[PDB]
């Protein structure tokens, strides 16, 4: 771009993929569906949605209090991963266990194959702006606008899934989801 | 001053920048383009095991700065995405200024028009300089 | 301000109302007695008062670990809103809950038409510097100065009334409880 | 530079400062009127439904800054409680400085000559630095 | 040192004994144990250790579920002292308590005089890299290098015993310790 | 400017850095001598009872600077340990240059030889600042 007769406009772009390649990351399908994915090389990621629909009963279902790793099954070879990046999240989303309404997790004979972690966020269930400061958080996180829309049943529900390049790495999602968890361990 | 590596950049290009450019990141807070330089300058460090970014990232990126674009972004108006800073460099001698960031709207980046008031005095700033020196 | 022939010594006095309407804010009536208001319009309020008499015994009261919404009667019309601002001063207070001593609360058939949250705050109860801790805090929080004075027993006292002006908002305290809280929802 | 609307004061009158003083806000960590601008032009953009001021309070407001004149409260030193803040004003030429707090001791604002010598270089750095251009 | 015909090299080494004489301070003796001490006076001190030998089982030991404060004998003349001193360095640690594997403390009825509290860190007992994110905050909090270096099993634990001027005092190890619990109580 | 009591300082001398070289502390965010002047202010405030130095540390200590320093400690680059700092000091003109730290690698102060670039330019600078008023 030819600014003058002598000066001229010059760009540079970033690659971001050696820096947060081996880090945890995250990307916005849509404004409800999110995806965190471990690392770039794992074959598996976990699905973060805000549902209409209740998946888990609390009069059958498992609640988290402080027993987060029982909610994989202990044949899973990543299990240890797995509840890795169900913390990580769970700092992401900058829960408190003392006051924020108690997660609901699948049971342990459940026929589904899939691990899955249910938060209530319908007005009501927990303290006031309880569903505003999740929905914010979802903004902050994954950029999503879900916070900036118009009582019914709302949840957020954290799932297991294949690994199927849902979306491109993202490295400001990676910076905050980092900047949440800094201290911990991650890059092998 | 800094001359990034190939698997840095995409346009596969030698890019450096003059110290004088360069001096200029301690003094503003609000410069996206100098943190990413330290973030590439830690994973530089880093490439030649444990990976220590997560301790290191505080120091590294501003989380307000980061906080600001994210709410921009939250709201539409023109925020930094972290990927593609602008600076303007004179072509006879060399002299550049400080990348600022490329802003967005609408996952589309600004057209130059869109902020020339931002690249007139900048240029205008270095024609500037030039001549204090 | 005449300050010489040709300079002036001017000043400017900023109006915060429009910026702090809206958000939990507290002041403080003297050294002891503290109030949290969750907005401008609100017809209830929280004071925080440091006593010398207990109020709720642990033999006959009810402890809170992780139930503080349980401490508000179902039937009040702001009970969101009183278990948030609860939160919102707990997390103001920096609070451990791991560690710190374990608060009351009033129990469920209690005759008086309040809501108790009681701290204990005297020497022994809880670790070393605890009562400094919540001292300071208070200092911190509220401007209060009852850290910077002379073993009997001493209580942290939440109880819920009517707002009857009994402060002006302090847009400092407003201040210090966000930052607090910041990443929370407030402003409707 | 930046004029403040009716409603952030309450004088009733239209203050502008100019970007000459205003340059300094970034350089200076220890201005309290930067950070009242800063809370006073997210609320003004708010305006203009979600309220984001607690994910951008720690970006507007410096919480050292906050936390030092706590202290200074709580010690009886004077300290700025982000109310009043005094400037110098070059009466003919309409120059003025960046803005500096106005100090409290005991419930009460520190009379002027309590800080002359505050206020005696202020003017003369406007004094000398109007020399300079 | 002549830098030049008109121009020195000159240094001053501060003496940072004042500032933190009164204040809890740490010392590595080695990559593997580590001293922390209540203040310059303190007749008893907690060793922090990494080692590769169980010391509490979880058949036959208490586990530390929000009531650390039982990990020390009522009948220490420092025992205030001590719960405190604990949680500072759990604070430092950066502890995760909802998602951390539980720390282990000694039966009530132990014969053995000292108060230990264990911490699994052998791979595969918490999620992924809690050994790791433990190893890199001991070097950053002592200095160690522990992190970096090459299955078996391997703890942390934290004992009580006499004060042996075992290390001398670091001002940057107090100051991190005390960053990492800004906003207690220190200085008596 | 500021001059340091003798309990600060183990050498038994009276120092005192004068305005001038002070000045650059607010201007320079990776300086660990501006930090443990902060904590010496703030100490010395409290000795002339209850120790605030748990609430004013972050104010006064940089956590991001501490954590730059102990990760360069882990992976045995030169690090700051802020305990001696070197200046450059004008013999007879008595001006001097903001102290910098004395940097450490195998538990062992880094020789002077091994920095001399560090404490060329500097002089330089510090000759050419004395030229310019
Ligand atoms: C994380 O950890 C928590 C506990 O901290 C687990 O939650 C517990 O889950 C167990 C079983 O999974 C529950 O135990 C069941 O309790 C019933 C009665 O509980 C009363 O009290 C609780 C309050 O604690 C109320 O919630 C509840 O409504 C009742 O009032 C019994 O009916 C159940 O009997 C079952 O087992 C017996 C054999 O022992 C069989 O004969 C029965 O048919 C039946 O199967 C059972 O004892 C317990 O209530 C739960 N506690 C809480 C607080 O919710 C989570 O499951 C765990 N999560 C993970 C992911 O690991
Ligand atoms: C998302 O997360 C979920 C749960 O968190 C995972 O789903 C589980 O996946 C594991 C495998 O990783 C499944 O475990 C395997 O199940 C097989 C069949 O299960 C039956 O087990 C008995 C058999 O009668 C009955 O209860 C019932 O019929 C079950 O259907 C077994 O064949 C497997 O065992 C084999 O392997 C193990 C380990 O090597 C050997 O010890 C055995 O001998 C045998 O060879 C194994 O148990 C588990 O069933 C799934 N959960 C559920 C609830 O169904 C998802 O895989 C995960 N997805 C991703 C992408 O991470
Ligand atoms: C938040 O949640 C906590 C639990 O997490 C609640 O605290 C519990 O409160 C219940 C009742 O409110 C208590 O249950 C009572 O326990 C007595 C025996 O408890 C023994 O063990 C506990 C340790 O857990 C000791 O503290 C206690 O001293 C005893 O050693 C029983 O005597 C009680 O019987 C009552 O009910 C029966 C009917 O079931 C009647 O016949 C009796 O007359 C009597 O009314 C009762 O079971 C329980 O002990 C409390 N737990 C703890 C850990 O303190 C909080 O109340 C709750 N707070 C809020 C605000 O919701
Ligand atoms: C501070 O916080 C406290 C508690 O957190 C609040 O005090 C409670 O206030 C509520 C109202 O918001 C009270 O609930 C009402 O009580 C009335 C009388 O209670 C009696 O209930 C039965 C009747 O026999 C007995 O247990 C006993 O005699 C009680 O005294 C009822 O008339 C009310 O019910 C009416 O309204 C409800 C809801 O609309 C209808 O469903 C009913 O049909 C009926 O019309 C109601 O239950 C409660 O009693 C108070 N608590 C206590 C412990 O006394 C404060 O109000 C709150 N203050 C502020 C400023 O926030
Ligand atoms: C901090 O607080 C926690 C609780 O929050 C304490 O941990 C408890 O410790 C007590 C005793 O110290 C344990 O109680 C014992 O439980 C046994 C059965 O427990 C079943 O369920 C638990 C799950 O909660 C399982 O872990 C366990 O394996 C069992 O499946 C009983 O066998 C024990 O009986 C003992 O007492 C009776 C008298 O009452 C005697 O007759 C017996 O011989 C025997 O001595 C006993 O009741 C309890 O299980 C522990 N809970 C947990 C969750 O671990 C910590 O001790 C405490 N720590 C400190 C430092 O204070
Ligand atoms: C590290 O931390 C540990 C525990 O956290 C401390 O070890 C404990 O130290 C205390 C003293 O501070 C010990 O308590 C004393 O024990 C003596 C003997 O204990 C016996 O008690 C009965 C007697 O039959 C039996 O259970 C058994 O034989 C025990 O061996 C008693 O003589 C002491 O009592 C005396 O003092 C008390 C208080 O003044 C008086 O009330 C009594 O009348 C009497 O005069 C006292 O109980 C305790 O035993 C130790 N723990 C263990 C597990 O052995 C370490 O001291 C601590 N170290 C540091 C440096 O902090
Ligand atoms: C998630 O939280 C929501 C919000 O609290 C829960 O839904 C609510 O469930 C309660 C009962 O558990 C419902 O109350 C019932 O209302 C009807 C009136 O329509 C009445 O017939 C009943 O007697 C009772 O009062 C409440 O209406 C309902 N709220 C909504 C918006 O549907 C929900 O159960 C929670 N789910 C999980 C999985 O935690
Ligand atoms: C709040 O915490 C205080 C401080 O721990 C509690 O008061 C203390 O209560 C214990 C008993 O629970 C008292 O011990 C008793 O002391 C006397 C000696 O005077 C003796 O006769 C008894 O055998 C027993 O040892 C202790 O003295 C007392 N402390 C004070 C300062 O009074 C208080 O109970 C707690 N209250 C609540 C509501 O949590
Ligand atoms: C940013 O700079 C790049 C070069 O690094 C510009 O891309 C070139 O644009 C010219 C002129 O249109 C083309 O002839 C070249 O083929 C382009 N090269 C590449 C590698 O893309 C690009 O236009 C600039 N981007 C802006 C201004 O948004
Ligand atoms: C920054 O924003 C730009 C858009 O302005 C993004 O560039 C797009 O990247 C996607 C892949 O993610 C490509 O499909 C598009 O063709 C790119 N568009 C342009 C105009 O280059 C860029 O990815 C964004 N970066 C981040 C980190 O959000
Ligand atoms: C800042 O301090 C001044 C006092 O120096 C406060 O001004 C007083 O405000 C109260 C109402 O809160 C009035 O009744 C007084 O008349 C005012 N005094 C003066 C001298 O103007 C001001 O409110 C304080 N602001 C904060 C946020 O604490
Ligand atoms: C900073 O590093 C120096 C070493 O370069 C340390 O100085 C040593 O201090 C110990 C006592 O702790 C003495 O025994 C040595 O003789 C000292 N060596 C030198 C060369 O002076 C200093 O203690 C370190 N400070 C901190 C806070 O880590
Ligand atoms: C945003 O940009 C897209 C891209 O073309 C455009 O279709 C859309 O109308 C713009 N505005 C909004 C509010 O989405
Ligand atoms: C983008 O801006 C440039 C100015 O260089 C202009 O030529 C171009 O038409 C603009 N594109 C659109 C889609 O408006
Ligand atoms: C503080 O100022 C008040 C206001 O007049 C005065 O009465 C009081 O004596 C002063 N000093 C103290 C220590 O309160
Ligand atoms: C406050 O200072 C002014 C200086 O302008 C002085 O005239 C006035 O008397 C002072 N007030 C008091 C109460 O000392
Ligand atoms: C570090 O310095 C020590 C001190 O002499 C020396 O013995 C050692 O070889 C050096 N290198 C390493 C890697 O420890
Ligand atoms: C340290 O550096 C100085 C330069 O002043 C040099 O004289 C000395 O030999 C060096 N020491 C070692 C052990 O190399």
């Amino acid at each position: 771009f030819r600014i003058g007769r002598s000066t001229e406009l010059q760009n540079i772009t970033f690659d971001m993929l050696k820096v947060f390649e081996d880090h945890p990351t995250s990307c916005m399908v849509n404004h409800s569906t999110y995806y965190v994915h471990e690392n770039k090389n794992a074959t598996w990621c976990l699905e973060v949605s805000v549902t209409d629909v209740t998946l888990l009963m609390a009069e059958h279902d498992r609640q988290v209090l402080n027993n987060l790793s029982n909610c994989v099954h202990p044949a899973v070879e990543h299990r240890s991963r797995m509840v890795g990046l169900l913390e990580w999240i769970f700092r992401a989303l900058k829960y408190d266990f003392n006051h924020d309404p108690t997660p609901l997790c699948q049971k342990q004979t459940s026929t589904v194959n899939e691990t899955r972690v249910q938060i209530n966020i319908t007005e009501g269930f927990g303290s006031h702006g309880f569903e505003d400061t999740i929905l914010q958080r979802l903004g902050v996180l994954f950029g999503s606008r879900i916070a900036f829309s118009n009582g019914k049943k709302r949840f957020l529900l954290i799932r297991n899934s294949t690994w199927k390049n849902q979306c491109e790495m993202n490295h400001v999602n990676s910076m905050h989801l980092m900047l949440a968890n800094a201290g911990r361990s991650s890059g092998s | 001053g800094y001359c990034l590596e190939r698997w840095m950049l995409v346009t596969s290009d030698l890019k450096c920048f003059g110290n004088t450019a360069l001096a200029k990141c301690n003094l503003d807070h609000d410069s996206e383009f100098c943190d990413m330089l330290k973030l590439f300058e830690f994973n530089k460090k880093a490439i030649e095991k444990v990976n220590l970014l997560t301790h290191s990232i505080n120091a590294l990126i501003s989380d307000n700065l980061l906080m600001k674009n994210r709410l921009k972004e939250l709201l539409n108006t023109p925020y930094c995405n972290y990927t593609k800073f602008w600076y303007v460099n004179h072509t006879a001698s060399g002299e550049h200024s400080l990348p600022r960031c490329w802003l967005v709207r609408n996952n589309s980046y600004l057209n130059e028009s869109e902020f020339r008031n931002d690249w007139i005095i900048e240029s205008d700033h270095l024609l500037s300089e030039m001549l204090n020196k």
